[PDB]
């Protein structure tokens, strides 16, 4: 989408792994600001936007 | 019959519980930090903050 007109998406229910989005390289930038993202494996959320 | 005759020592009684009470709650406190409980900073941070 363009960015005035960004896209949402809203997630719940689910399992997450982080660790497979961490360690691939295909990413220039991935910084985490009020978590470790070593730490995202363990932690259980609601209402996940993306 | 009558009471309220022994004001001193409830005086005494009521200060120290009192005093007790404000410093158990003030350990719910954030003094600026992101949280007021040890556990949840611990196990989202990496220690360097």
């Amino acid at each position: 989408a363009s960015v005035y007109a960004w896209n949402r998406k809203r997630i719940s229910n689910c399992v997450a792994d982080y660790s497979v989005l961490y360690n691939s390289a295909s990413f220039s930038t991935f910084k985490c600001y009020g978590v470790s993202p070593t730490k995202l494996n363990d932690l259980c959320f609601t209402n996940v936007y993306a | 019959s009558t009471a309220s005759a022994l004001g001193k020592l409830q005086n005494v009684v009521n200060q120290n519980a009192q005093a007790l009470n404000t410093l158990v709650k003030q350990l719910s406190s954030n003094f600026g930090a992101i949280s007021s409980v040890l556990n949840d900073i611990l196990s989202r941070l990496d220690p360097p903050e």
